[PDB]
């Protein structure tokens, strides 16, 4: 710089720097864990002040028997539109 | 969605002012809406009108249920797993320490087993750097 323009460059001193490497973690599988079926519930409800209907399906697995309960109820403004249906079914499996 | 149960719930609420339309008369029946329906509230005059819909789905599962996992033995600082005992290959291989030239990496020795599986809980890497004059030397400290 002094050779080319009679002007020396200011000296730069860039000090230590600390670069962070995050604590990385790799998780690999060990075994399978498949949950057992216990209960499944599905409920559908509609409400209107001309029509109120509710369906409920419940499928349960207790011991060695599956239970299935179905409810279907409906109400309306007409005296022949309000019903109730119920179903209960037990199915026990014993060595086939 | 978690490790206990699955839950899907959707709800919908509809509100309006359907009042001027509840006041309709059926000329074919010669009777009105609410008269034929035999319903007065919300129907005779028509007040604020509502409609509700709800859908619920719940499944219950066991966090363990049927858990088939590989047996692992933890004694002090290593995991030992009784793998298949096939006497075909060598018994055990010991790899001593090796120094990588042009650096300061220190790899400790290892003992690999064929019949079983031995892994070291903690692995230690010493600090190492390069040799660059008047240059920013990147020194990597030890890591466990």
């Amino acid at each position: 710089a002094n050779k080319i323009a009679d002007f020396e460059l200011p000296t730069i001193i860039v000090p230590e720097q600390t670069i962070e490497i995050p604590s990385i973690k790799f998780s690999v599988p060990a075994g399978i864990v498949i949950p057992s079926f216990q209960a499944l519930t599905a409920r559908f409800e509609v409400d209107s002040p001309v029509y109120n209907a509710t369906w409920s399906a419940s499928l349960k697995n207790k011991a060695d028997y599956v239970e299935t309960v179905l409810d279907s109820t409906c109400s309306s403004t007409v005296q022949f539109l309000e019903y109730e249906l119920n179903v209960l079914g037990t199915h026990k499996i014993e060595d086939g | 969605n978690d490790q206990e149960k699955a839950h899907l719930d959707i709800a919908g609420s509809l509100e309006g002012h359907l009042r001027f339309l509840k006041n309709i008369i059926l000329p074919v029946y010669d009777k009105s809406l609410w008269d034929f329906l035999k319903l007065d509230v919300t129907t005779s005059i028509g007040r604020r009108q509502h409609l509700r819909v709800s859908t619920a789905f719940v499944y219950t599962k066991n966090p363990n249920g049927y858990s088939f996992s590989i047996p692992v033995k933890v004694l002090a600082d290593k995991f030992i797993i009784p793998g298949l005992k096939l006497n075909d290959l060598n018994s055990v291989l010991v790899m001593p320490t090796f120094h990588v030239p042009f650096t300061d990496l220190q790899v400790p020795s290892c003992k690999l087993d064929f019949r079983e599986i031995q892994i070291y809980k903690k692995l230690r890497t010493s600090s190492f750097a390069l040799n660059l004059p008047t240059l920013p030397e990147v020194k990597f400290p030890e890591v466990d």
